């Protein structure tokens, strides 16, 4: 069998490719239209539709599931309800060789979405949220949200943003005592990572002696401090969970159980990156199982209708099954596994119903 | 309600050049969210570089208002000022209303500003310090 | 060969539709479903195709119980069905069309293959329209189309579901002449559709259906004199 | 007259059908926004329940006409679909005449939709706001990582402890710092507190209060040298109340009675937009009629999504309306009316589309 | 009053579908139009009714040029319609099924309006199913309701589209009588079908287009003796 497993791979590409490129074009307009409220004279327009456009992939990868349930969903039904399927299985063609038609194009799908989603997206992710936090975070002491708050010893250290290159941007340093009487307040534009220590340019630190004595003001070009944070660990931090690696997850999931800090959400994170083709698969069985029942001769307004409910429906659930797990000790993999398991069962269900 | 209250209040307050413009001292400080008006009873307030002569305030009941817009001083408070009286000489006054802005000390009511070891008392008072 | 439907009975959602028909086909024959549409007639042909499954009965073909067979089980026995509705392959043409059954069969070779394309592309006189992608082409080439994509699946009997329906009376000759080569092949042909004239005409035998349960069986011109089915669906005016 | 009663039916059952739907999922989609930040560092699941019971009018108002636009389309396609519109039609009964049966159901649901907007919703919001301090508990107090930075308002307030008693209150040394808005750091400076203890207090008197042990205020620029410092050992803290600035704004709970008469420029922008939605039901139903014929080939709910993203535009464009409004860069005589003008003005072209059509034909 | 179409004209994408048809229909007398599937003949009775425009020509019942008029218009001037699917209205009892479209009728009062109802219910012999629902009747039920209410608009013509469409043998007569009943009254009536006899059967004068223009007109007798039409469309074999 050669033809028709050409025809039906062929056709169920092409409709979700069309699908995938509609739903990206709604995304990056909702996301564009709810971020331009952040305009302030220094974070220009044309720096907001960079920042979409560059992080655009990393939707793409994350609405990759819908698009391909909603994609199969029409193209299966085009062929269906213009009645080819029934004179496939009268031909002799069983459903199980349909099913395997349709994944076919699906598993070279996942491959290409696991693959682009590991290497590429948090590259570009990177990118964009470098530019966002240095278009904005090029301020005063503290006047960004994509900032990082951070103690070591009686030093409580704050930065405006960080950038790929290990540039600091706008580090905010303010020194104690024991008895924990204000000594020293500092603030630097910049700050640079060298391989044996940290070092600052231009520091404006300031000097308040605890007694009644003249307070003053003193500034270097290139102070020099030391601490133990480093730019590999502050890259991942400042980062969304669902934005990095999976080895990059895999290796940071290893750093937080060394020292016992919980990551619980970076393993939900790492169980909603892998599971990925689980989904996916789980997904188009029960789209195709819907083909071939109820909407077997509706019109295609109908199916991509009844796939976008169904697509809500299942992203509020796998919604909610996310911090659920956090708040009531609930396993992580679950909250992944759930969805899928009872998308399935009924999709094979309904199909047993034939 | 009550914002803020504490006890042992003690305020340094250096200047943008660097001598401390005052210090307030106090047992206790108050503070009202609802409306920023502050409440600050029993404090012992000393202004050395607030005013040219250095000054010390006994103020029996005190209250400031909101973002400093003005001060007010009740029961007969003490105020030392420092001419060519070299003696702080804390001088009473009953009930005013000091704008932080121009320390502009406008008095609420009939002051007796009395020296405690000399006699120079005042019947009535009127405030311009402008 | 023949195929025997024995018994055959569904209850639908609250209403039983067919109560214990029976009928037997032969290769070599052609016979007629007819019945009122309230009648179970479409939901027994649609048992015998398999669409719906029966809650009683069995039905063989030469000694082999299909009843527990799925569609495609049916299919590989041997029975054939086409589809009222339009159901060749849109962006796929002609030769493709029939390529893509011929594919199917696990006996043919290659060169097998390629000679039943040609035989078949010969034979039913759509050699001219190779090329031509199924959707723009016409409707009579369309029923042809499909006719010899049937055929390419060498089925045992094939089964037409209102053939003479929607179609100019200058069509339905071809139409007979088409059901008259399926005929000479030796594939036993059951035809149910609403058009009574026609039919009694093609068909050797036909079996005319009420409530669920055959009332009249036997030759067009048995059909025709009976009086129970004169009474109900006939109507004494017909003929 | 019976034809009125039949289609006043027909619409008024799927109106409830998508509002109930709708509604569903709207509430739905604000409990994983709700819940992730009940998960992380703040709030208690208790009081979600309350929340939302009190927060529903809202959405109710904004659901309702959508709810309208969709039934009136599902109901009409679906006589559309079965030949009754048309065999009415082949009577003598125009689109006219489909407008006039159809207001009664508008005139309906605007009437519900104005009294959510004038009365229900910002007495509901009020009485979540009370309600919540009132009775509604904190975590922020309760629960924490000693070693975890807490920031609260998102930039403006960040708070840190040593370490946190389980107990709550009689914590290690604490940092809080605070820095505000609207010109306010600009005038002073950051202020930041330190204390040694700490101690919280949870009562009916005081909403929350923090007693320190011993602590510290300092004020001032981070590089200029003019800096406040209070020494003491005890402070307070009094009014915190995150949730309630995060949810909604001041004038959302102010009621009806005393915005119109008020002069400042946000409570105009307020009170126009409180009588927006009535006419937009209005606008909504005159422009679904002429979109509810659809032939068989293209079926019934084909033309839903498409009507989805129009009405989620003119709420978008309402908002962004409304904004400029109260900022005032907008003059308050042209106010808000101009764009609810804009799309009656483009139902207006749909509906007469074919009349106007004809006439080109002569 | 005659409804009169003259010189009527359709071109749809690229390609003109009638060109030059007329036609003439007179009140009391039953009209056909027939013709191949792909002619004309379907867009030529649309066009009369009003679902599509015409691109040139006038269509005129009895001196009012009602090409531009909508299908209210056309219905308010004396037109009637009667929708090839079911049409009745489902969540409606029978008789509201009458009185809701009695009630649009301006010359009418209350008692009237009863009287109206209570002759139509007894005419058609559907007094008995008056509290039925709509959605509960079988098919001849259906239809006579149907052609009740299209009564109860008080047509001067009634436009029928496919009346013997899927339809028994049996229950053909029915739709005979009340198409002589309707006859009977005064109301002139256009039929087009597929199914050639029963149309050739009833109707008086027959309309036959093909390739968008009307290659043949006059009684059935004629239409069956006539040789292009015979060639074109009915075919030699035919009757």
């Amino acid at each position: 069998m050669v033809k028709l497993d050409r025809y039906i791979g062929v056709t169920v590409f092409v409709a979700i490719l069309a699908v995938l490129g509609v739903i990206l074009g709604l995304a990056l307009l909702f996301a564009f239209i709810d971020e331009l409220n952040d305009i302030s004279a220094s974070y220009g327009i044309g720096d907001a539709l960079r920042f979409i456009f560059l992080t655009a992939p990393r939707r793409a990868y994350d609405m990759l599931p819908m698009a391909a349930l909603i994609g199969c969903l029409v193209g299966l039904g085009t062929l269906a309800s213009n009645s080819e399927l029934t004179i496939m299985r009268a031909a002799g063609v069983s459903l199980s060789r349909i099913v395997w038609a349709v994944m076919k194009p699906m598993l070279v799908l996942m491959l290409a979405g696991i693959l682009v989603g590991e290497y590429v997206a948090p590259w570009t992710e990177n990118i964009a949220q470098s530019g966002r936090a240095l278009a904005q975070g090029g301020g005063d002491s503290q006047s960004s949200k994509r900032g990082l708050w951070h103690r070591q010893g009686r030093e409580y250290i704050h930065i405006n943003a960080v950038q790929p290159n290990g540039v600091l941007y706008g580090v905010t340093r303010y020194r104690f005592d024991e008895q924990r009487g204000l000594e020293s307040a500092s603030f630097a534009k910049r700050a640079r990572f060298e391989t044996d220590h940290w070092q600052l340019e231009e520091v404006t630190t300031t000097l308040l002696h605890p007694r009644e004595k003249r307070s003053e003001v003193v500034k270097l070009p290139t102070e020099r401090w030391d601490a133990q944070l480093s730019p590999q660990l502050l890259n991942t931090v400042v980062m969304e969970p669902e934005a990095l690696s999976i080895s990059g997850l895999w290796q940071y999931i290893h750093y937080l159980a060394d020292q016992g800090l919980n990551n619980n959400r970076y393993w939900l994170a790492f169980w909603t990156k892998v599971l990925q083709p689980l989904v996916t698969a789980a997904l188009v069985l029960m789209a195709i199982s819907f083909i071939f029942g109820p909407l077997r001769s509706v019109t295609l307004g109908q199916r991509i209708f009844t796939g976008v409910l169904v697509g809500f429906v299942f992203r509020i659930a796998q919604d909610l099954l996310g911090p659920s797990s956090l708040v009531f000790d609930f396993p992580p993999l679950l909250a992944v596994v759930i969805p899928a398991s009872i998308c399935a069962l009924a999709g094979v269900w309904l199909l047993r119903r034939a | 309600t009550i914002d803020y209250y504490a006890e042992n209040a003690h305020s340094l307050q250096y200047q943008e050049d660097g001598s401390l413009d005052y210090e307030m001292t106090a047992v206790k400080l108050e503070h009202q969210k609802a409306t920023d008006i502050t409440f600050v009873t029993t404090p012992d307030l000393l202004l050395f570089r607030g005013n040219v002569q250095p000054w010390h305030i006994q103020s029996a009941r005190a209250e400031v208002g909101p973002k400093g817009k003005e001060v007010e001083l009740i029961d007969d408070v003490r105020v030392a000022r420092t001419d060519a009286k070299g003696q702080p000489s804390i001088l009473t006054t009953t009930r005013l209303t000091v704008f932080p802005d121009k320390n502009y000390a406008q008095t609420e009511q009939a002051v007796k500003i009395d020296a405690a070891n000399g006699v120079t008392t005042a019947v009535g008072m009127k405030a311009y310090l402008k | 060969a023949t195929l025997k439907a024995q018994h055959l009975a569904k209850s639908y959602k609250g209403r039983q539709v067919v109560r214990d028909v029976s009928m037997s086909i032969d290769s070599g024959q052609i016979v007629g479903l007819l019945g009122p549409n309230g009648a179970g007639k479409t939901t027994c042909f649609y048992m015998i195709v398999g669409l719906v499954q029966a809650d009683q009965g069995v039905v063989r073909i030469d000694e082999q119980n299909v009843t527990h067979l799925p569609m495609h089980g049916r299919a590989r026995a041997g029975i054939g069905y086409l589809p009222q509705e339009a159901s060749i392959f849109r962006k796929l043409s002609v030769s493709d069309n029939i390529m893509a059954i011929l594919e199917t069969r696990s006996d043919l070779d290659r060169n097998g293959r390629k000679e039943a394309l040609e035989g078949l592309l010969q034979e039913f006189h759509i050699h001219h329209i190779r090329d031509n992608l199924g959707m723009s082409l016409s409707g009579g080439e369309r029923r042809r189309v499909e006719i010899a994509r049937a055929l390419a699946s060498a089925p045992k009997f094939i089964l037409l579901d209102e053939p003479f329906a929607g179609v100019d009376p200058i069509s339905v000759g071809d139409i007979k002449q088409i059901i008259h080569h399926l005929k000479a092949k030796g594939i036993g042909i059951l035809i149910t559709d609403h058009n009574v004239r026609e039919t009694l005409d093609i068909c050797e035998t036909a079996y005319i259906v009420n409530d669920g349960q055959l009332i009249a069986e036997g030759d067009a011109e048995s059909i025709l004199a009976n009086d129970l089915v004169k009474e109900v669906y006939l109507g004494h005016e017909f003929r | 007259m019976i034809v009125f009663r039949y289609l006043s039916r027909e619409v008024l059952v799927t109106m409830s059908a998508v509002s109930a739907v709708l509604l569903v999922i709207i509430m739905s989609g604000r409990f994983i926004k709700y819940l992730a930040q009940a998960a992380q560092g703040l709030l208690d699941p208790g009081s979600l329940f309350l929340i939302m019971a009190f927060r529903i009018p809202g959405f109710l108002q904004l659901i309702l006409p959508l709810g309208l636009f969709l039934g009136i389309l599902l109901a009409y396609g679906r006589l559309y679909l079965e030949s009754e519109m048309t065999v009415l039609s082949a009577t003598g009964m125009s689109q006219k005449r489909l407008l006039g049966y159809t207001m009664a159901p508008a005139l309906l649901v605007a009437i519900l939709v104005a009294w959510l907007s004038l009365f229900l919703a910002p007495q509901g919001i009020n009485q979540f706001a009370l309600l919540l301090n009132k009775q509604d508990t904190l975590t922020e107090f309760d629960t924490l990582v000693p070693g975890r930075f807490q920031a609260m308002r998102d930039g403006t307030r960040v708070t840190y402890t040593e370490e946190l008693s389980k107990d709550r209150g009689e914590l290690a040394g604490i940092f809080i710092s605070q820095k505000d808005l609207n010109s306010s750091n600009q005038e002073r400076g950051i202020s930041i507190l330190v204390a040694e203890k700490g101690t919280q207090n949870i009562q009916a008197d005081g909403s929350r209060y923090l007693i320190l042990h011993n602590g510290y205020r300092y004020d001032g620029n981070p590089g200029q040298a003019n800096y406040r410092a209070i020494q003491y050992d005890t402070y307070g803290v009094m009014l915190p109340k995150p949730e309630a600035s995060s949810e909604v704004s001041e004038r959302d709970a102010v009621p009806t009675a005393d915005l119109f008469g008020s002069d400042n420029p946000r409570y105009q922008a307020e009170l126009q937009w409180r009588l927006s939605t009535p006419l937009l039901v209005f606008v909504v139903t005159l422009l679904a009629v002429p979109l509810s014929r659809v032939n068989p080939r293209q079926g019934r709910f084909l033309k839903l999504l498409p009507a989805i993203l129009l009405y989620m535009g003119y709420l978008a464009l309402l908002i962004a309306v409304r904004g400029q409004l109260d900022k005032g860069k907008i003059p308050m005589a042209i106010g808000l009316w101009w764009v609810h003008g804009l799309f009656l003005a483009i139902g207006l072209l749909l509906f007469y589309w074919e009349p106007l059509r004809l006439k080109l034909a002569s």
